[PDB]
C-alpha cells in the first residue's frame, strides 16, 4: 500500500530518509573528481558493501501504487568574496583624461578615453573598496596620465564620500571654513569636465549605493554632463580674509600647498569645475537633475542579494513547466534560496581619527597621495563600516514530488541567477524524507 | 560687519 | 488500536514522550563510564524504582497493531577549538631551507626539505593563527636553520596578508614609497626559490582562504614554481632618490637596517625572488597562472562547516538503505546537523595601530623578530577579525519510524563526517514524541 | 481528480512549484522596462522554448 | 487502451510517426563514423535536449 | 621632470 | 657567532 523497498532488505513503511551528501570517502575518490561542491554526484545507497557505481545499479523503490513526495531541507555554506570576478565586482569602466597637450600653436588639446580598471579580488569592507577604486584610477594615471601631459590637478573621476557643501555660505558663495568639512555622509562620485563613469557591467554600483530608478533599462552611465547643478563650491581664502582684518572674502582659494589648481570655472565664479553626484541629487533641480533618474540608497557591501537554485534531476519530478534535460545549465529547479551572505555592521568612531592614525599605521600614504588637495584627498572613513560575511544557511524547501524509483547515484546541482555552477560553495548537502501523497 | 558664523580662533 | 503500554502502569494513548538524556545520576554511575557525551547509554525508563540495568529489562511498547514514528528534536552543544588535532587544524607541511653551504671549492649548495610543523591547540582568531604558523616556521629555523648555514635573509615560506604591489609604479618598476604599504587585504603565502607549502592533510588551508577550484582531487601542494608571474617588486631607495635631488630612482633598496638581503634576482631587475600567492592570483596570467586552479575565498576560522550524524540504533528503524550492525562507526543515521560552530566577526581598527601598540603590550617581539625587513616583518592585523565560537544548537529532525518495543536502555551516538565519536561534545540530549502512522 | 496540466507535457499530480522572479534574462529585456522591483511582470512559464 | 508514451511529455494516442534518418547532425558526429548509408545507427528520439 | 606622485615630505 | 634572532635594540 505504501512500502519502500530496497534490494534485499526488510521493507520499510511510511517514510524514511535518503541522504544527499558530498563528503562520502568512496564516491569522492571515484565519481566526482573534475566536479565541485555545486555540481556533483553522490550515492544515495549508504550501504557499506557494494562498490559505488555498482551501487549505481541498485535503486530505492517507493511503492508504486502511490504518488510520493519528500521534504527537502538543505544545508548550504559558501565563502564568496565581497569583491570578485565571477560576481562582477572586480571591474568597472570609467572615463579619464589620457593626454594634455600644447597643440597647433595656441590650442589646448584634451584627449579623454574610456577604460576598464580591475580590483584585486577579496578586499572587503566598503570604505576600503572605495579606496581600492580611487587607487585604480591613479594606478592608471601612473601608466598613462603623467607621461602624456595631464597633471594631477586635472585627474578626472574620484569616488569620495562627503558633502562638499556643508560650510557653504549663501552670500559668500564659498565654504567659509576654508576646508570641505571632513565628515562622511554617503558615497558619491566626483567628475571633471569631459569624463565620467559607467557600471553597465558591474555590481559595484550597488556598493556605492547609487541605483537607477528604472533598473531594467540596461545601461548605467553617469557622465559629467549629467551631474548638472551641483559643482563643488570653492574654499574661502581663510588666510587672506583673517590676515586682512572691505574684507578679502571674495577670494576663493585657487590652489593649495604643492600648488595644484582647483580648476575654477572662471577668475570670477565661486564654483569649481568639480561636479559631485551627491550634490546633484539633493542640491540640484529635483525635476530635471540626477535625482530624477537615480536613487540614493543604503550601501550594502554584498553588492546585491542574489539567489541560487537547487536541482536534483534524478530524484524529484520536474516542477510544473520545466522540461527534463541533460544540460547542466537548464536542469529543473526544485528550490530557490538566497545566496548565504550578510552585511555585518560595525562601529569605528576610530574612522578619520583612524584615517589620521591609519596613515601612520600603514607605513604609506598610498591611498592619500594628495594630502593637501581638498578634493583628491582621501575620503573620510564613515562610522559604521559594513563587511560581507559568509554564513551557513539551514534552509527548508517544501515537500516535492519524487520518482518512485530513486537511482543509486543522484546528481546535485546548485546554480546561480544566470544559471551556472557557483565556485564559492564549500558545503552543500540535503536530507530528503519521502512520504505518501495519494494513490494511482 | 559680516558674521562668517565660524570660530576661526580654535 | 493505538495504545502505549509500560510494565504495570495505566496504558497511555496517542502519544507521549521518551527522553534520551546523559545527565541522569544513576546511569552515569553504572552504565557509561568509559564513554563520553557522544557515545553513551541512558535509560529511557525514568521510573524512580528499579535498578538501572534491571530497568534495561523493561520496555516501552507502542501498540503492535500500528506502525509508529516519533518526532526527534535534539539539543547539541560543543566547545571545540578553532585549532586542534582531531579536526586537522594543528599541523601543516611546508618546505623550507635546511642548509646553506660552501662546497667543492666554488659551489653554493642549497638543501631544502619538507617538514611538518604543529601548533598548540586552541589559539583562536585568524590573524593570530597566521602568526602562530609563521612562528612555527621560525621555531624550526631555530632548531635547524641557522646551525647549518642558512641566514634569515633566505627564510623560505612566510604567511603574510598584504598587497605587496600597492606602491608600484609602472615605469620605475618599484614600490615608490620605499615601504610595502602596511595594510591587510587577504591572507597569502610567500615563497622563496625552491620551497613551498602543502596542505594535503590540513584544513588550515580553508583558514587562509585559499581553495582548489577542483576540491575532490586530493592534493593541495602550492610550490614556489607555481606562483609564476608575481614576485614581490622591490622598494625604491627613498633615501638615495631624495638626497640626490638624472635621479637615482633605478636604485632598488637591496637590504635594510641590520643588513638583510632582499634576494633580488639580479643586479638589474626591480623584482625580488620573493613570490606572493595573492599577486599571482590577480596580477598574473589569468589563463595559466595560479588563478587558473585555486580560488580566492573568504577566510572563515572554523576551517570548514562540518556535519555530524546522529544514531539511535536501539530506538529508530534503520533508514532506507542502512543495514543494522553493532559497529559504533557504522550505526544507521537518523539525523544530520551541522557541527555547532559559528564565525563571529568583530572590528578592531585597533589593528596595526595595535600591532604597533600590541608589541609593547606583549613584552616581546616574538612574532615580529625581523621588524626591519619589509618582507619577514609581522603581517598587518586586518580590521575585522573572526573567531570560532561554540553555540548550543536547538535543532529539529523530522518524525522517524520507531520500533514497537523500545528497550529500557537506549544507545545514543553522535558521529562526524568520517564516522567517529567527537570528543568535543559537552551536552547532547533529545526528546522523542511517538505517534501513529498507519496500521498492520 | 487533482491533476496539474501544462500545454503538452506529462501531467503532474498533487503539487509542484511556480516561481515568481524578476531576474529572468528574457522578460527583463521585453516585458518590464519602465517598471521596477516593486511592480513588474514575469513569466511563470520557465520553459526555455517559446 | 492505446496510448503512446514518452519520458515526460503528454501522452499521444492512436498513432504518430517515428523517423529513421541518417543525416541528423548530432548522431553522425558521435554514433556512426566507421559506418555508411547501409548500416548505421540513428536516434529516433528527435528531442533537441539530451 | 618625474612625478613620483607621493608626498615624501610627511 | 650566535643569532638570538631577536631585535634586542627596540
Ligand atoms: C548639442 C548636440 C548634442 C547631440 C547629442 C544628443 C544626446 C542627449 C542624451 C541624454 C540622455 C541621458 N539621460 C538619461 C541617461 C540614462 S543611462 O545611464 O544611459 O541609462
Ligand atoms: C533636445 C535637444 C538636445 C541636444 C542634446 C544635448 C547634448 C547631449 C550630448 C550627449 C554625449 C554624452 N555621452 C558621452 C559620449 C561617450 S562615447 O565616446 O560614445 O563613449
Ligand atoms: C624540466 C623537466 C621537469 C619534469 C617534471 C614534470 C612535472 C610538471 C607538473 C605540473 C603540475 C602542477 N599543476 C597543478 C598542481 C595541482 S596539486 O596542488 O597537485 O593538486
Ligand atoms: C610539458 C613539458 C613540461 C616539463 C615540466 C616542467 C617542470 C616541472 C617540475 C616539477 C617539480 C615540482 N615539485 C617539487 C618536488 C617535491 S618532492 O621532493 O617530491 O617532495
Amino acid at each position: 500500500r505504501n512500502s519502500i523497498r530496497y534490494s534485499e532488505l526488510a521493507p520499510l513503511f511510511d517514510t524514511t530518509r535518503v541522504y544527499l551528501v558530498d563528503n562520502k570517502s568512496t564516491d569522492v575518490a571515484s565519481l566526482n573528481y573534475q566536479n565541485d561542491h555545486s555540481n556533483f554526484l553522490t550515492t544515495v545507497i549508504q550501504n557499506n558493501d557494494y562498490s559505488p557505481g555498482e551501487a549505481s545499479t541498485q535503486t530505492i523503490n517507493l511503492d508504486d501504487r502511490s504518488h510520493w513526495g519528500g521534504d527537502l531541507k538543505t544545508i548550504l555554506h559558501t565563502n564568496m568574496p565581497n569583491v570578485n570576478e565571477f560576481m562582477f565586482t572586480n571591474k568597472f569602466k570609467a572615463r579619464v583624461m589620457v593626454s594634455r597637450s600644447l597643440t597647433k600653436d595656441k590650442q589646448v588639446e584634451l584627449k579623454y578615453e574610456w577604460v576598464e580598471f580591475t580590483l584585486p579580488e577579496g578586499n572587503y569592507s566598503e570604505t576600503m573598496t572605495i579606496d581600492l577604486m580611487n587607487n585604480a584610477i591613479v594606478e592608471h594615471y601612473l601608466k598613462v596620465g603623467r607621461q602624456n601631459g595631464v597633471l594631477e590637478s586635472d585627474i578626472g573621476v574620484k569616488f569620495d564620500t562627503r558633502n562638499f557643501r556643508l560650510g557653504f555660505d549663501p552670500v559668500t558663495g564659498l565654504v567659509m571654513p576654508g576646508v570641505y568639512t571632513n565628515e562622511a555622509f554617503h558615497p558619491d562620485i566626483i567628475l571633471l569636465p569631459g569624463c565620467g563613469v559607467d557600471f553597465t557591467h558591474s555590481r559595484l554600483s550597488n556598493l556605492l549605493g547609487i541605483r537607477k530608478r528604472q533598473p531594467f533599462q540596461e545601461g548605467f552611465r553617469i557622465t559629467y554632463d549629467d551631474l548638472e547643478g551641483g559643482n563643488i563650491p570653492a574654499l574661502l581664502d581663510v588666510d587672506a580674509y583673517q590676515a586682512s582684518l572691505k574684507k578679502p572674502v571674495i577670494k576663493p582659494l585657487t590652489e593649495d600647498s604643492k600648488k595644484r589648481s582647483y580648476n575654477l570655472i572662471s577668475n570670477d565664479s565661486t564654483f569649481t569645475q568639480y561636479r559631485s553626484w551627491y550634490l546633484a541629487y539633493n542640491y540640484g533641480d529635483p525635476q530635471t537633475g540626477i535625482r530624477s533618474w537615480t536613487l540614493l540608497c543604503t550601501p550594502d557591501v554584498t553588492c546585491g542579494s542574489e539567489q541560487v537554485y537547487w536541482s536534483l534531476p534524478d530524484m524529484m519530478q520536474d516542477p510544473v513547466t520545466f522540461r527534463s534535460t541533460s544540460q547542466i545549465s537548464n536542469f529543473p529547479v526544485v528550490g530557490a534560496e538566497l545566496l548565504p551572505v550578510h552585511s555585518k555592521s560595525f562601529y569605528n568612531d576610530q574612522a578619520v581619527y583612524s584615517q589620521l592614525i591609519r596613515q601612520f599605521t600603514s607605513l604609506t600614504h598610498v591611498f592619500n597621495r594628495f594630502p593637501e588637495n581638498q578634493i583628491l584627498a582621501r575620503p573620510p572613513a564613515p562610522t559604521i563600516t559594513t563587511v560581507s560575511e559568509n554564513v551557513p544557511a539551514l534552509t527548508d524547501h517544501g515537500t516535492l514530488p519524487l520518482r518512485n524509483s530513486i537511482g543509486g547515484v543522484q546528481r546535485v546541482t546548485i546554480t546561480d541567477a544566470r544559471r551556472r555552477t557557483c565556485p564559492y560553495v564549500y558545503k552543500a548537502l540535503g536530507i530528503v524524507s519521502p512520504r505518501v501523497l495519494s494513490s494511482r | 560687519t559680516f558674521n562668517p558664523v565660524y570660530p576661526y580662533d580654535t
